[PDB]
């Protein structure tokens, strides 16, 4: 009986480690001997250690992920796609935890429950990727949504943080209601909630005889809810406001982690929910609109975080290009784009957090950065060019292969929109590089040097971005392996 | 004689929101926001840069009706920045931008009313 | 045995060495940059000597895997057409270094480093036999030249000229990239030796030719897009103009000779 | 015909919840009670479908969604409480 | 030739000195962690190559299975 | 050059994106 739980040690470990960290923090924060120590950095380091140990548990136990698959069949399904998605998710969480260490000291964020809630959200997303049922997917989505609602309003005294948390909670609850109504309408029309059953019942009757109103409506509502979750327009109701008002270490996590898991869910819904290519049209329109709106909205931004939010929306549209073209080479392009975008976003948010110790708010603030810190300016310019998609950098490979996938299915209209949006994006990305190097402001802002964690993260990510084209084979190999394993 | 700092000292009357009138000192050739920063009426950490694009009307001031004719007219950028941050999308018709008002020796005794503070941390 | 690998790695080592040298040692930076440029030029001259002039096959071929299924890979080779372009693009760099000798105390290491990266990226352009990677190194030159035009410009106009050059180059680049993608999907590979032995349908030849012409005509200004060249030429350092006039204007002609015409 | 009536009632409840979220954008409390109305409508859908199809996968889900609805209520009301304190108004 | 050990060592030394530069410190601030970074880079490069080979083998196996599944449609 | 080629070019009239990007607040 104990060996049936060999498939859930990575989750059991992280759950128990979160419990131990919570007990440790609550016991020793409210202590008289140690004069109420602000043990946020301690809990952060121990949580990073826990993440690394559960990464070791999950990665090493690769043959054991299919163990007791019949017993766990109704609960979750673990396969090669889940394995790599979960490993990438743990890596991103560890990177975010590493970045947010300096936030706890200079700004004096002494609340240790931030790390505990991050770990609980990580557990929710681990259960999300392997979820093979509507019920499990909904529960994991709600768990991570609550863990994010709580930490979005962590800055209680801040006007922006409270409003951002309120807007985030309202939007997320509305999206969850729409998704949940879609799930109810699907369950009431087919009588099944498991993905295997829901694939066997829908794969044959491909609207050949008539269009099932209930099934079509449920599919549409689930798609709409998921589109709210990833903030693809016109379902970006308050996403820029949430990104701006949220704390920067918090904004770093929501910009990366909630996207990997939700995209995994959308893929595991496409494996069965391809009902008459209905989602392919919805994602087609959503991707075009997302690229256009992100490109046309990030040029009218003077703040760094709003520009990052609109960049995230544009890259979500670029990724949804892969959804619109349903093929192995489309899903592979989608996953490569997700990986590259996550790494670039981690790079950019580490750079922003490095300058956040001096309260950077506007693009003009980073005006004379090429004179005071002439290597941080180079790193930020590299990240901006990678966002733009300049050929020599790693950001070009994702857009290249996504455009190739789009042209494979024969959608020539998507390619033209992507090209125009790429031109606009490159313009407003090199606009930032103009400020750092070419302008000569009268007043300069001097920043204090960053710490070791963010310096190492920036160095590694910048070496990845510039030198990815030389050795891109492993990423393509693992991505092609994941895309094929979605069905066999 | 010689070049004195007092030769470019602009005397101003700044009223903080609770109706107290205190006399601030500025330099002719620098922005009125800089003059307000010297005493501490406006937090220097909120408007560290005297630039239009690095501004969200954190330097908004209320110039007197008779003291507004001796100033350059508001530019398009100034109006655009003023409207968005008004929280009501309305124009006060007597509110200027601190970073866009350059002090001059003809502005001796200009009465300026500083509105209430607004959040700027993030 | 002198091959194309060493000729490309010499500027790489030259740029890496200067990357980690203190800026106070101005003499050492100039000496090492000039020595690297001269060594690269001598390497090119030696490559000329061992060049067979009786075979149409590409010589000194080198391969390095790029995609996991060897669909597209780093294929480097020279022929009687691109040999002199490589020699010229390695000869011009030491002259560019020597131009800014007196004033180098103000530019710093980022000047010679930018020129060495330029040389590394332009040697690979004339040596690539893969259509896609020829585009990758074709439009990687923008970043070093963008930095050269903007950081070390003459007047405040340097921002406008850089924007115009970059925007025109992007407009050509992506419209050519779409054609490259269409060729890759249909043919199956992007190798020049395979693309030169594939019978393209008559209808697709005009569209692909126009798309290739869009990117190449910008870099060899015909008539309607010759308005960026004068501004970029005037708003550039003395050595920067040599690169734009000596090499960057030879990309369009070489692109027409190598890909479009066959 | 009773399944039609049971579905129509819950559809109207869902529409009312969406209206309350949309119409009452000025007030925050209505924007929470409307979400709770939507959750109630969906739970009613799941229970009615479970009874109609003679399947227990709707009742388990209704019980598990009650927890999510309650936790959303708790977090939303805490966020509203801290929101009123800072800006002094709704 | 260019082995994974030497490129890994160079990348590790480069990232250590890049981290030192990003913090406004001298390049060779702590000499021991430069050696540590060289070792870690060599190990990571060797592991990356070893993983890439196995990854390609597994991709080949999966693609063979997919092609076999597709080929049965003609019966 | 300075006329039709510039007005129909990238900045004579293609700078309407300033009158187009700023409207995205709607
Ligand atoms: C970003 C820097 C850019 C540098 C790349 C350009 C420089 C060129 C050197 C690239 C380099 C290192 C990769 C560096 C990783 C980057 C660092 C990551 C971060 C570190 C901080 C890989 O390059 C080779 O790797 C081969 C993979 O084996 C691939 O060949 C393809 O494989 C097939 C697949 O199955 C394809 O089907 C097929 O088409 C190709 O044959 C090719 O990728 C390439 O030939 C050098 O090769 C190194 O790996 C292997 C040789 O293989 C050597 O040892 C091997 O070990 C066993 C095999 O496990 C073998 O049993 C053993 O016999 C062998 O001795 C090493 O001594 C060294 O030579
Ligand atoms: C990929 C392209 C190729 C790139 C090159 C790769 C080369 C291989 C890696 C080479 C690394 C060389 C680093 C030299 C070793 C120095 C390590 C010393 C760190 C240390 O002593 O611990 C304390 C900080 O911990 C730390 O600094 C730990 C920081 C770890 C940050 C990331 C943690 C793992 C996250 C998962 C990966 C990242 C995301 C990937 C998706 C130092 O303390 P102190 O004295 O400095 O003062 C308090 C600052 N806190
Ligand atoms: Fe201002």
């Amino acid at each position: 009986m104990f060996n049936l739980f060999l498939a859930v040690f990575p989750e059991i470990f992280i759950i128990n480690a979160t419990f131990i960290l919570l007990i440790h923090g609550v016991v020793f924060s409210t202590s008289k001997k140690y004069d109420y120590p602000p043990l946020a950095s301690n809990v952060g380091w121990l949580g990073l250690l826990s993440v690394l140990i559960t990464l070791l548990l999950l990665a090493a136990g690769a043959p054991l992920l299919t163990i007791a698959h019949l017993f766990w069949n109704n609960l979750f399904r673990r396969d090669n796609f889940t394995y790599f998605c979960q490993i990438f998710l743990l890596l991103s969480t560890a990177g975010t935890i590493s970045m947010c260490f300096d936030f706890f000291d200079q700004e004096r964020f002494d609340a240790f429950e931030f790390i505990v809630l991050i770990l609980l959200s990580t557990c929710g997303m681990l259960f999300m990727i392997s979820a093979y049922d509507l019920i499990a997917m909904y529960l994991a989505i709600e768990l991570q949504s609550l863990c994010f609602y709580v930490i979005a309003a962590s800055k209680r005294k801040s006007e922006f943080s409270t409003e951002a948390g309120l807007k985030y909670l309202i939007l997320g609850a509305f999206s969850s209601g729409i998704l949940l109504f879609g799930c109810s309408m699907i369950y009431g029309s087919t009588g099944a909630t498991h993905f295997d059953q829901l694939a066997k019942i829908l794969t044959g009757y491909e609207i050949t005889g008539a269009r099932s109103s209930g099934i079509f409506m449920g599919i549409l509502f689930i798609a709409v809810g998921f589109l709210f979750k990833i903030t693809a327009v016109p379902f970006h109701m308050w996403a820029p406001d949430i990104y701006e008002g949220s704390p920067t270490p918090v904004t770093a996590f929501l910009s990366i982690a909630p996207k990997i898991s939700i995209f995994a869910n959308i893929l595991r819904v496409f494996i069965y929910g391809s009902y008459g290519a209905t989602l392919q049209q919805i994602f087609f329109f959503c991707s075009i609109a997302s690229m256009i709106l992100g490109a046309l909205a990030a040029m009218a931004q003077t703040k760094v975080k709003r520009l990052l939010a609109y960049s995230s929306i544009g890259h979500v549209g670029y990724i949804c290009i892969g959804f619109s073209c349903g093929t192995i080479e489309g899903i592979q392009s989608l996953l490569i784009g997700i990986f590259i975008y996550a790494l670039m976003t981690m790079d950019a948010f580490a750079i922003v957090l490095a300058l956040r110790q001096t309260r950077v708010k506007y693009i003009a603030d980073l005006g004379a950065l090429a004179k005071t810190n002439p290597i941080l300016a180079i790193t930020f310019s590299i990240t901006m060019f990678s966002y733009a998609g300049i050929p020599p950098l790693a950001g070009f490979c994702s857009k290249f292969y996504l455009f190739f996938a789009a042209l494979g299915c024969g959608a020539y209209f998507l390619a033209l929109v992507g090209v125009v949006t790429s031109v606009i994006g490159c313009f407003y990305y090199i606009r930032l590089v103009k400020r750092m190097f070419f302008d000569t402001p009268r007043t300069w802002i001097l920043y204090e040097p960053m710490d070791r964690n963010k310096s190492l993260l920036l160095a590694m990510t910048s070496f990845f971005i510039t030198l990815f084209l030389l050795y891109p084979s492993p990423l393509f190999s693992v991505t092609h392996q994941m895309a094929l394993s979605l069905y066999l | 004689g010689s070049k004195k700092v007092s030769d470019r000292i602009v005397k101003l009357s700044a009223i903080d929101p609770d109706g107290y009138k205190q006399d601030i000192i500025g330099l002719s050739g620098q922005t009125l926001l800089r003059a307000l920063t010297h005493t501490g009426l406006i937090d220097p950490a909120s408007h560290r840069l005297d630039d239009i694009e690095a501004c969200s009307a954190e330097c908004e001031v209320q110039i007197a009706e008779e003291w507004l004719e001796k100033l350059p007219p508001r530019t398009y950028d100034e109006e655009y920045v003023l409207k968005r941050s008004s929280r009501s999308r309305i124009l006060n018709k007597h509110s200027r931008l601190g970073c866009q008002v350059v002090l001059t020796q003809e502005l001796q005794g200009m009465v300026v009313a500083v509105p209430e503070a607004k959040p700027w941390d993030i | 045995y002198f091959n194309l690998s060493g000729l490309i790695l010499c500027p790489v080592l030259g740029s890496i060495i200067l990357l980690f040298i203190p800026n106070s040692r101005i003499r050492l930076i100039r000496l090492i940059g000039l020595c690297a440029s001269l060594i690269t030029f001598l390497y090119s001259l030696v490559l000329w000597i061992q060049f067979d002039s009786s075979t149409a096959k590409f010589q000194f071929v080198e391969s390095l895997r790029w995609l996991p299924y060897e669909n597209i890979n780093f294929y480097l080779g020279i022929d009687g057409i691109s040999l002199f372009f490589v020699i010229l693009t390695t000869f011009l760099i030491p002259i560019c270094i020597l131009v800014g000798w007196s004033g180098m105390r103000s530019y710093g290491k980022e000047y010679i480093i930018a020129f060495l990266i330029c040389e590394f990226l332009m040697i690979a352009v004339f040596c690539m036999l893969d259509l896609l990677l020829f585009y990758v190194f074709f439009e990687s030159v923008l970043i070093p030249m963008f930095i050269i035009i903007g950081v070390w410009g003459s007047r405040q106009r340097k921002i406008k000229a850089a924007y115009q050059f970059f925007l025109y180059t992007l407009l050509g680049s992506l419209f050519m990239l779409l054609a490259i993608l269409l060729i890759l999907f249909q043919t199956g590979t992007t190798d020049l030796q395979i693309l030169l032995t594939t019978e393209f349908s008559e209808r697709r030849q005009i569209f692909l030719w126009i798309a290739f012409f869009a990117s190449f005509a910008v870099k060899v200004p015909m008539v309607p897009v010759h308005i960026w060249l004068p501004e970029a030429h005037v708003e550039a350092p003395t050595a920067g103009s040599v690169i734009l006039a000596g090499i960057l204007l030879k990309f369009g002609t070489y692109g027409f000779l190598r890909f479009s015409i066959p | 015909m009773d399944l039609i009536k049971y579905f129509t009632f819950s559809m109207i409840i869902f529409i009312l919840g969406i209206w309350g979220i949309l119409l009452n954008r000025r007030n925050i409390l209505i924007m929470l009670m409307s979400i709770e109305l939507m959750l109630l409508a969906v739970n009613l859908n799941f229970l009615v479908f479970s009874v109609s199809l003679d399947d227990m996968m709707g009742q388990v889900f209704a019980l598990l969604v009650l927890t999510v609805a309650a936790a959303e209520s708790a977090i939303g009301l805490a966020i509203f409480v801290i929101t009123f304190r800072v800006r002094g108004t709704i | 030739p260019i082995s994974a050990t030497m490129v890994g060592a160079l990348l590790g030394l480069g990232t250590q000195m890049y981290s030192n530069a990003l913090r406004k410190l001298p390049y060779m601030r702590h000499p021991w962690e430069h050696v540590v970074g060289m070792g870690l880079g060599a190990v990571f490069a060797n592991q990356l190559v070893k993983w890439d080979v196995k990854l390609k083998e597994d991709l080949d196996v999966m693609l063979a299975k997919a092609r076999a599944a597709n080929e049965r449609r003609y019966f | 050059d300075k006329g039709a080629i510039e007005i129909l070019g990238p900045y004579g009239i293609s700078y309407t994106f300033r009158r187009l990007a700023e409207r995205i607040s709607q």
